[PDB]
RNA sequence: ACGCCGAUGGCGAAGGCAGCCACCUGGUCCACCCGUGACGCUUU
RNA sequence: AAGGCGGCCGAAAGGCUAGACGGUGGGAGAGGGUGGUGGA
């Protein structure tokens, strides 16, 4: 078990349905590849720096978990698959310097 | 990578008396436990040259321990290969 | 925090500057970070 | 190119190794002074 | 696989810990390998 975060871009133009969706997506994700959360933000929207996915803009997770490190891989490429998941960068937990 | 707790188990099973943790026998243990991991590893990756010296140093590592107790205490070297299943 | 890689706010202030009163030890970290965000899209490259 | 960061910088036995992430894995350093007790270095 | 050199005490056998390795706790790293994804 490790402590990683996982940082999610997600399409911005969905509705709070298809959205509500896809963060159901990704908790079984996260639970099926034995991620316990310990806790989850949601800064949404941001006004980003380059074009992704063309929208100029796009809605932030990110999510702080604990798991078998064996299993970061497939997790990652697990929350790729979905068309309005654009970006997926996990990464070990790490105490902020200073 | 191998954990602290499947290594005292090692270090439990080999051992002189309660508190060794570095006698000939514990220390040739250890390693074949690094070497064996270390072979699954390169079983496959075998393309990691590198880290391949890495086991060609630590198989005569080990072999000039054994030699080391052989010589200095024929007693020891005894049960050691043995219960290894090391040597042949 | 050199590492908290959603700092725009602040991250964006050393956009790479060159030793940024940051020390070599610093830097680097920076660095990686700011790389990090990058890729988020959150910091620009050029 | 794999920019900027990159350095009178770092790692490796040699050749050599530079986007970022994860995983597997080799070497190395400081501390303690807990264990074994010279078990080390090296030449062809 | 065959050969030199090797600290303290001892004639030697052997002993000793300061060398080596191990235990535990930290550190830095473009060291190797695999799988990914991002820009130019």
């Amino acid at each position: 078990m490790r402590r990683y975060e996982v940082n999610i871009v997600l399409n911005p133009n969905l509705d709070q349905s298809q959205l509500a969706l896809e963060k159901e997506i990704i908790q079984r994700a996260l639970e099926n590849y034995g991620a316990r959360v310990e806790k989850v933000e949601e800064l949404g929207l941001r006004r980003l720096a380059y074009p992704i996915a063309k929208d100029p803009q796009g809605y932030f997770l990110w999510y702080q978990v604990e798991m078998p490190e064996d299993r970061v891989n497939d997790l990652a490429r697990e929350l790729r698959i979905r068309d309005n998941v654009r970006r997926v960068m996990v990464v070990k937990s790490q105490e902020p310097f200073l | 990578p191998i954990t602290k707790e499947e290594k005292q188990k090692v270090i439990q099973e080999f051992a002189r008396f309660p508190g060794d943790t570095g006698s000939t026998e514990v220390q040739v243990a250890l390693l074949t436990l690094r070497i064996n991991r270390l072979s699954e590893h390169l079983k496959v990756h075998k393309k990691d040259h590198h880290s391949h010296r890495g086991l060609l140093m630590m198989v005569g590592q080990r072999r000039r321990l054994l030699r080391y107790l052989q010589r200095e205490d024929p007693e020891r070297y005894r049960e050691i290969v043995e219960k290894l299943g090391l040597r042949g | 925090d050199l590492r908290d890689y959603r700092n725009v706010e602040v991250l964006k202030r050393f956009l790479i500057l060159p030793r940024t009163g940051l020390s070599g030890k610093e830097q680097r970290i920076l660095a990686k970070t700011i790389k990090r965000a990058r890729i988020l899209g959150l910091l620009p490259f050029t």
